[PDB]
């Protein structure tokens, strides 16, 4: 309608498309279903809540007077995006610490077939994901704020009531340093440890081979500078929203909304939010060459 | 001297050429086209065993369906319990290399061999309860292929050098040899009776030895290509043949001929281990594209396929009593089908 | 020496071959129908059997 | 305006 | 579930942590295939690696890490159906006698018949070319040119690429840099890149010999992971 509910649209249809073949591939390829592919599968699963969380969020903060779905929609919708969000983060830390430890340290391989170990460990990251969130579902509700320009009250949700500001404030920052700080942190030490690794090996690996090993070190250093903008997309993307709740938890302006241009920022923060779920799908396409065949095949 | 033996050693192939096709009088499809079709046969898995490390290459069935003895390609020899899928022994070989493996018709001995071409008979009822090496014999020139136990003291092995050998487990030492093979003997079957066994090797043709007798009674070379696998009939008169050419085909000691070849166009994966129901109109075959392919033995027609593995099936046998069906293959799995 | 040793073993083998009782490829797939025929109430998979017995 | 002034995400 | 039924589970169990060790053990461990002619050097080799027997088993361990090499140097010629067994192994190590010119047309045979082999095809062999003393002496005696063997030495101009070690002689690094462009050639065709071949200069008095081989495993199993992981 404004020129921009468009973008996010298209945007999550693509993301959806995505995780859809991804999970459509992982399940009928069984050939694909190895060990740490569970956890890549499982980041999708999460991405996909999130998608599917996310059409309605925003379906309510635009193109609309108040709020809708009500008191314990909010609850449960607020509880199942946060949860997807946590469950994302822990697995990108959790592929990029197996990454870490396949490229860095390869004679370490862990036994093979294991499936049982790395359900547990989804398992677990799910369960920590929704403890995590439990505090903001229980915290949350629909609230009314009041609007000058129409003199006017509207209906919106809120992490936490207008009475205990501070608290919310805390969680916020609590939220950033779980969600931002230590995840990117940890991604960006283990893709530079990769990439270093990727690189000696490239130096390492005989030269000399004719067309038989330069191909092998390209392929290496395509997937070294994928894994290193890899993280630069997921600190691009999850700043801005960051910053924006941060803004939002900090200003907690109670009967007054300044209507600004601010509303393309954050909207656009939206956008790159979004932007990470959907590169995290073709990221991997990018990665492997068959992976592309047998997805343009399911697809 | 030379060219007069030569030209008797041609007479005579063209004499036993000329000899076999005159009693091929009529083929076995022509005689089966008249019986009812088994139709599909639909199997499906029962019990999964995980316990195998790395590449399930020899299994054998014992007197009694429940005990099974299964050998990985990283020295381990399990006997596994397939009514309650438990773990019976574990025997570390000296020799991860392992190629066969066979069950004694008592259930105390188990032999196996393979790269070291060593055989050890290991005892499972010794006093001490843990497992020991009862005896280790050597002599072969070539990695061992397929063993079987003919009795408690005695058992027969065929090596890669090309020669079977039955050795004899209290004296420890080479009871009799068996030789004629151009090519590495890849298995071997003992007959119902246990008075004769056929044995095929690389060369495109199988020998059927005497026990007492250290001679082979019939030669048959209706083959393309090496013979990997080699069942006897349950009845003993004949055989099932499968070599690299994907074409299991049935040879008849009384015979002395190729009955029915079962092939198919689709199929061009060689194959690794065949098997015969107690009926025998159910012929199994592992193949070499991940999956089993179960023939009618009269028929001759594709009767079932089991694509429950993911890997090459190294080996497969049916239990002596009829009820399972047990497959290893190079993807660490076992699987019993029903 | 060993040429001519192993061309008399072979004539040899195939003389024992060349004698040995035959019979038509009839009378031998008529036996292997009726071992089948009788064998077959005892089939693992031919039959159809309850899942008490297996 | 429920774009403005709560929530993550 | 009776006492026997205990008592079974009880030693299923026992035998599934023996198991479970012994696997970990082994994962822990790194196997490697030998293969070569007899006039191949590589019984010196087995030799130097010192950080009726169809096979021939030798443990040692480099950077903390343990390498079992098998050799089948104790069987027939026939290597079409024991060579299976060998599949999804580390690496082959392929030691050829690059001095005696005539037997180098039978060792890039043997080669060729190996890396196109079936069941072989996705296992990378590591070349090292032993013996390159004698090549070199050899080669500067002038008794012995590879033109007679190989016509396509003599229009075969040193790599511009290469990188000849201090002090060798033209001739010598001509020669070595064209017997092992045999062998890369050799092992490139039909290659789709799921195995490479790790050449590799060599002599009977080399002791930096187990690093090649540690070197050459390592980088297989970091190509083999970034497969699996899917990010290759």
């Amino acid at each position: 309608l404004c020129a921009i509910y468009i973008t996010y649209a298209v945007i999550i249809s693509v993301g959806i498309l995505g995780n859809a073949i991804l999970i459509k591939v992982f399940f009928k390829t069984k050939s694909m279903q190895t060990v740490p592919n569970i956890f890549i599968t499982s980041l999708a699963f999460g991405d996909l809540l999130l998608l599917l969380t996310c059409v309605p969020v925003d379906a309510t903060h635009y193109l609309a007077e108040g709020w809708l779905f009500g008191r314990i929609g909010c609850k449960v919708l607020s509880f199942i995006r946060l949860t997807s969000v946590g469950v994302s983060v822990f697995t990108l830390t959790i592929l990029s610490a197996d990454r870490y430890k396949a490229v860095v340290k390869p004679l370490e391989r862990q036994p093979s077939n294991a499936i049982l170990k790395t359900c547990v460990k989804a398992g677990c990251v799910w369960i920590v994901s929704m403890i995590f969130a439990l505090p903001e579902a229980i915290f949350s509700n629909v609230y009314t704020f009041r609007d000058p320009n129409k003199n006017m009250t509207f209906e919106s949700c809120t992490s936490y009531p207008v009475s205990k500001k501070l608290l919310q404030e805390i969680h916020s920052l609590l939220c950033f340093l779980v969600f931002y700080i230590i995840p990117l942190s940890i991604i960006s030490v283990y893709y530079s440890l990769i990439a270093r690794t990727l690189y000696k090996s490239t130096l390492n690996i005989p030269t000399e081979e004719q067309s038989h090993a330069r191909k092998q070190i390209e392929s290496r250093k395509r997937i070294a500078r994928t894994v290193l903008v890899l993280v630069a997309l997921f600190a691009l993307c999850w700043l801005p929203n960051h910053l924006l709740y941060l803004y939002h938890s900090f200003t907690s302006q109670t009967y007054v909304d300044p209507s600004a241009m601010h509303f393309i920022f954050t909207i656009f923060s939206r956008v790159l939010a979004f932007s990470n779920s959907c590169v995290n799908p073709f990221a991997l396409y990018w990665l492997s060459k068959s992976f592309q065949k047998h997805f343009k095949a399911q697809l | 001297e030379l060219d007069q033996l030569r030209q008797e050693a041609e007479q005579l192939k063209n004499q036993i050429r000329d000899a076999r096709k005159a009693c091929a009088d009529a083929t076995l499809s022509q005689i089966t086209n008249n019986i009812d079709p088994v139709g599909r046969i639909q199997m499906r898995t029962r019990r999964t065993l995980r316990g195998h490390l790395a590449k399930i290459y020899a299994m054998h069935w014992g007197t009694d369906s429940r005990l099974l003895v299964s050998a990985s390609q990283d020295g381990k020899l399990i006997i596994w319990d397939s009514y309650t899928t438990n773990k019976v022994h574990a025997i570390p070989l000296r020799s991860s290399w392992v190629m066969t493996c066979a069950y004694a018709p008592s259930g105390n001995y188990v032999a196996c061999g393979g790269l070291d071409n060593i055989c050890s008979i290991y005892n499972l009822k010794t006093r001490e309860g843990n497992v020991r090496v009862s005896r280790e014999l050597a002599g072969h020139t070539g990695y061992l292929s397929c063993c079987r136990f003919l009795d408690d003291n005695q058992i027969v092995t065929s090596s890669g050098d090309t020669t079977c050998a039955l050795w004899d487990i209290e004296t420890g030492q080479q009871t009799t040899t068996f030789t004629g093979h151009t090519g590495d003997v890849m298995s071997l079957s003992l007959a119902p009776d246990t008075r004769l066994f056929v044995s095929g090797a690389c060369d495109a043709s199988a020998k059927l030895w005497d026990v007492r007798e250290g001679m082979c009674r019939q030669t048959f070379t209706g083959h393309e290509s090496d013979i990997n696998a080699i069942c006897f009939f349950p009845n003993g008169n004949a055989f099932a043949t499968g070599s690299d050419d994907a074409t299991c085909r049935l040879f008849d000691l009384r015979a002395d001929q190729e009955l029915m070849t079962y092939s198919h166009d689709n199929i061009i994966c060689g194959i690794t281990s065949v098997s015969f129901s107690k009926s025998g109109r159910l012929l199994l075959a592992g193949y070499d594209d991940f999956n089993c392919n179960v023939w009618d033995a009269l028929k001759a027609d594709r009767a079932g396929v089991l694509a429950g593995h993911d890997n090459r099936v190294s080996c497969l046998g049916v239990t002596d009593d009829g009820m399972a069906v047990a497959t290893g293959s190079w993807d660490s799995f076992l699987k019993i089908w029903n | 020496t060993a040429s001519i040793a192993q061309a008399r073993k072979l004539v040899e083998q195939l003389k024992m071959e060349a004698n040995i009782d035959r019979i038509k490829v009839s009378k031998a797939a008529a036996d292997l129908m009726a071992y089948c025929e009788a064998h077959a109430k005892e089939d693992p998979l031919l039959t159809p059997v309850p899942a008490s017995e297996n | 305006x429920q774009w403005a002034v709560x929530h993550f995400l | 579930l009776s006492a026997e039924d205990k008592a079974a589970v009880e030693r299923s169990k026992m035998i599934e942590k023996q198991l479970q060790k012994d696997k970990q053990v082994y994962r822990r461990t790194l196997r490697l295939l030998l293969l070569g002619a007899d006039n191949s050097g590589k019984s010196t080799i087995v030799k130097q690696m010192r950080i009726t027997s169809g096979i021939f088993e030798t443990k040692f361990q480099v950077d903390k890490v343990n390498f079992h090499m098998f050799d089948v140097g104790a069987q027939r010629d026939e290597r079409r159906k024991w060579i299976q067994c060998f599949n999804d192994v580390t690496a082959i190590i392929f030691v050829v006698d690059s001095s005696d010119y005539n037997r180098l047309q039978e060792a890039l045979n043997d080669f060729k018949s190996i890396w196109n082999n079936r069941w072989l095809r996705t296992i990378s062999v590591i070349l090292f070319l032993n013996k390159q003393d004698l090549l070199a002496e050899k080669v500067l005696a002038g008794k012995s040119k590879i033109e007679d063997y190989f016509p396509e030495f003599a229009r075969y101009t040193t790599p511009e690429d290469a990188t000849p070690e201090p002090g060798e002689d033209p001739r010598v690094t001509r020669a070595k840099y064209f017997i092992r462009k045999e062998f890369v050639d050799i092992s490139t065709a039909s290659g789709d890149g799921r195995h490479i071949c790790y050449p590799h200069f060599t002599c009977s008095v080399d002791t930096e010999n187990a690093r090649r081989i540690f070197n050459d495993c390592k980088d297989i199993i970091l190509q083999m992971n970034l497969r699996e992981y899917n990010l290759v």
